[PDB]
């Protein structure tokens, strides 16, 4: 349904200005942040692991697939998918078909944003920087 | 559980029977019973071995010691007919092997022209072949082939036939699901692969479950109606349905079959994938 | 009284783990095997017995009754 009524670019963007992006951010952030704190946690494999995942970074890449939220949103957003996206790549046992699918649109996404002016590039790097900061393998 | 009975494939060398079992079982106990014993030539040393490899045909591990585990070795005393091999620790195994290692030879005058099979001819004991026929007197008696090394050996290692005792095995086990010890990045990466295909397999099945669902869930509805739906003889006869089976109400019948029938076995597929997939992660972990 | 009884333990919605035969008992399919116990009774009493012996009533009563009209 919510997937059905936002079909027009009109109403992301009226969602956008209300401020859902930064939104479904965080809640892709808790998502995969309870994932992390769930692998420590037994083998209890759950089939609709990673569901809410995975359809949260579908409404991200849907709101993304505009022109203009990515140009407004690119520097808000590259912080968030690359915590998310190495956040994702520590998961081994738990990690799930929906999981994989959301990692790798995570990774389009970053590809998406890493395009950009040298200043929103280098901005970008500032950022890769804090999420660095934010273990040999995951930096 | 008979040995005979969780067999998929079995080679033989001259002292060794290697089987690939149906699937992992987890083994206590291992009865040896021995039959049909001649004195000439006696067990006295069985080696038990064991491992958890997943493999296409038991030919893979025939001549790979190294990819053995030795759980128990066993003396036996001249013409024991029952041994019983108690584990200290149970085992978990997909491919048993079976060593007769050391024997009470009975030395008795080779030396004597041996007869002929076929046509009772004195034949010499080498070369072992009958001038008169041809035939070779140390053929297997029951397939035939003859072992260039071994002009005697204990087992005919393309059959397993021995001439000096029968040997039926019960494994004291129960069906166990698991999956090959993982070893290097390798076999990580076979691991992961294939826990990736049985989570594919449980997310299918689950669907299977939630399939029936809004068919339990609708039936369940026309149940409670209650309704005094009148006899339906339908044509088709092919289920044995009894009058008294035939005049149950048939959504009644229908949640039976669908739930107790068709629930339960995607459930138990599911739990069966489940369990496997449990196993792997925690090898993986 | 005894589909009455039966009644009466069918209304108790009691769930009862299909009992396994261990004696040489009657082969069930266990598609039918996981209804009720107290259903299939009932089943066997009411469209099996009750059935059978209110046909053989019938039956008699409507030879009865022919009787009596050939004698009025
Ligand atoms: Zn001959
Ligand atoms: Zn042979």
């Amino acid at each position: 349904l919510y997937q059905k009524l936002i079909t027009s670019a009109h109403w992301k963007v009226y969602l956008a200005a209300r401020g859902v992006l930064p939104y479904v951010g965080n809640l892709i952030t808790k998502e995969i942040a309870r994932l992390l704190a769930l692998e420590e946690a037994t083998l209890s494999t759950d089939l609709q692991q990673g569901y809410a995942l995975k359809s949260l970074t579908g409404l991200l890449s849907s709101f993304v697939e505009v022109e203009s939220i990515k140009r407004h949103f690119k520097s808000r957003l590259v912080g968030t998918v690359l915590n998310g996206y190495l956040c994702l790549r520590k998961l081994v046992v738990q990690r799930t078909k929906l999981i994989d699918e959301t990692q790798d649109m995570l990774l389009e996404m970053l590809e998406d944003m890493t395009t950009g002016t040298e200043s929103e590039t280098k901005a970008f790097m500032a950022v890769c920087i804090e999420t660095a900061k934010r273990d040999y393998r995951t930096p | 559980i008979k040995l005979s009975s969780i067999k998929v494939d079995t080679r033989y060398t001259t002292t060794q029977q290697v089987v690939k079992l149906i699937g992992s079982h987890t083994i206590s106990k291992v009865t040896v019973k021995i039959g049909d014993l001649k004195r000439t030539k006696m067990v006295r040393t069985i080696n038990l071995y064991y491992n958890n490899r997943t493999v296409q045909a038991i030919v893979e591990l025939k001549n790979k010691p190294a990819r053995w585990h030795k759980a128990k070795k066993v003396q036996l005393t001249p013409g024991q007919t029952e041994v019983k091999i108690d584990l200290p620790l149970p085992i978990v195994a997909s491919n048993l092997m079976i060593e007769f290692a050391d024997f009470y030879e009975n030395y008795q005058a080779s030396t004597e022209t041996l007869q002929c099979p076929r046509c009772s001819a004195s034949v010499p004991a080498n070369p072992g072949v009958c001038g008169n026929c041809g035939e070779n007197v140390y053929q297997c008696h029951k397939c035939r082939s003859i072992n260039y090394d071994e002009k005697d050996p204990f087992l005919c290692n393309a059959c397993g036939f021995c001439k000096y005792a029968r040997f039926d095995f019960m494994l004291y086990a129960k069906p166990c699901c698991a999956v090959d010890p993982i070893e290097n990045e390798e076999d990580r990466k076979k691991a992961v692969s294939n826990i990736n295909t049985l989570l594919d397999k449980a997310d299918r099945v689950y669907h299977q479950l939630m399939g029936h669902r809004p068919q339990l869930e609708n039936l369940l509805c026309k149940v409670n109606e209650a309704a005094p739906e009148k006899p339906q003889d339908d044509s088709g006869t092919a289920g044995g349905i009894s009058s008294t089976s035939a005049s149950v109400n048939r959504y009644i019948l229908q949640l039976a079959q669908e739930y107790c029938g068709d629930c339960k076995n995607s459930f138990d597929e599911l739990s069966k994938i489940i369990q496997k997939v449990f196993a792997s992660r925690k090898e993986l972990l």
